[PDB]
């Protein structure tokens, strides 16, 4: 399916890139396709919590 | 009781600052090109 | 002899009052303080690029520009055809809140807001027009406009969509279609399909076609539920939804 | 039907855009077609209250 | 990155660090170089820019 | 009790420093090439 | 007991020295050849 | 007992001298010939 990776994160926003190359930016309450509703943006440690229980991170060899 | 007057002095300085900030209106600038 | 060691230890403690771990924690405190100082309250605005049409009727409303403190917005002006329209002059009210950079010949302005919540207005006169174009400038919203493209009603001194389909930009007004069986994209605008692919279409028959320099094809055709495609000598079929 | 979105808001006014591309500006007591009478303009949090109970907001991917 | 000049896409992001140098080079869709006519930098107290 | 006032003085200096740091906004620079 | 304050003075000088050393960031140098 | 402090003063001067001697690093010199 599609996998999203953190490109940049500040307090408040997060810029994500997908495996198709599309880029998005999100805030605390926002819609993400295929993942659900954003519950918490943690600027430290690079973790994004999602309503489906998933955590959005950096690519492992690109981080 | 005397607190009304100390408060009057910090408040007086802040309100004078606010009204002098509300006074200034600056002229617009027109730029000509050729 | 113990005098030498005792003098040596108080001396070392006088020379370096801070331990290495204290240096590490002090550095951590300093960087955390800088991060808290530099962090921004609330959420930052969403950066967007837009495109609007400006109507010069005596009934219409002037357009609105969303700004932010310290950021740069570029304004570019085009006519009804889409060609650039050079600027004759401009006028900025309240320069203590805004600073405008402009080379004296182009059709692009770069505006930066200086204050947080003070709003103003701006007048721009183009080369061929007699009616001036008026903009209003409001900072401090939930979105920040990096670029606004403005279509002006008249015709400038300079005067297709399948080219945009070739570049990957969806055609304007279209809707997405679902394609199965191969690497292709398609859109439907006016009961016509627009297809972006690098395969070769053989059977259903097209009306016009475009090609890029590196071999990308864009086709415009009528609607059909089947396509027959052969890739570099091999014949197969692709199946579409709707 | 038609959906209206907040383009800009200050205390007092609000500039709205529709799905047809038309732009309007409103104050506290004003007429909106298809929604009714404006009851309260809340400049913070980007909410507009309407006499029909509806709340006017920003577009979600454009906000 | 591939840069799209559509009015819907998001502008690209450059990740930096204090004291380090990042070089940006501009090329076209084919890959040939595209020379720069001008630039405009907001906040010069945070960034330092060199350009021949 | 008096600790509130010593704390007021170090805190006053730090908060004045913070607000004066938040005040400055600098003009952008445009570079022309030929 | 008073050792906390003597320690505060040598430590104050060292920490001020450390933070002022952490403040400076210098501009890069570009060299052109022909 | 007081010998710790006299020793602290001669030692302080010597250690300051040593650390200032350890601080200096000088630029290299390139010689061109034709």
């Amino acid at each position: 399916r599609i996998i999203y990776y953190i490109q940049a994160v500040i307090p408040g926003r997060a810029w994500l890139i997908g495996s198709n190359g599309s880029t998005l930016t999100v805030r605390e309450g926002s819609k993400i396709p295929g993942y659900g509703m954003v519950k918490l943006i943690d600027s430290l440690q690079g973790r994004i919590l999602t309503s489906s229980g998933q955590v959005i991170k950096f690519s492992q060899e690109d981080s | 009781q005397q607190e009304i007057q100390q408060r009057t002095s910090d408040m007086l300085t802040a309100a004078t600052q606010l009204v002098q900030d509300w006074k200034q209106v600056e002229t617009q600038v027109y730029t000509e090109g050729t | 002899e113990v005098i030498d060691k005792k003098a040596f230890k108080d001396m070392t403690r006088n020379l370096y009052p801070l331990n290495p771990e204290q240096v590490v924690k002090l550095k951590q405190i300093y960087e955390t303080s800088e991060y808290a100082k530099a962090a921004t309250p609330g959420t930052p605005p969403k950066p967007t690029a837009t495109s609007q049409f400006v109507n010069l009727s005596p009934g219409s409303t002037p357009p609105v520009i969303r700004l932010s403190q310290g950021f740069v917005s570029s304004l570019v002006f085009l006519d009804s055809t889409g060609a650039p329209w050079p600027i004759a002059a401009y006028d900025l009210g309240d320069p203590s809140s805004f600073n405008i950079q402009w080379d004296k010949t182009s059709n692009t302005l770069m505006i930066q807001a200086t204050k947080l919540y003070n709003y103003g207005n701006l007048a721009v006169r183009l080369r061929g027009l007699n009616t001036p174009v008026m903009l209003t400038l409001i900072p401090g919203q939930k979105a920040v406009d990096y670029r606004v493209d403005l279509r002006v009603q008249g015709y400038g001194p300079n005067a297709d969509l399948l080219l945009h389909v070739l570049e990957g930009v969806p055609p304007p007004g279209s809707r997405r279609l679902v394609v199965s069986g191969g690497d292709a994209r398609a859109w439907l605008s006016n009961e016509k399909m627009y297809v972006r692919t690098n395969l070769t279409i053989l059977s259903p028959g097209w009306l016009a076609s475009m090609t890029s320099a590196d071999g990308t094809h864009a086709y415009e055709m009528q609607k059909s539920p089947v396509l027959l495609v052969s890739w570099h000598g091999k014949v197969m079929q692709l199946k579409v939804e709707g």
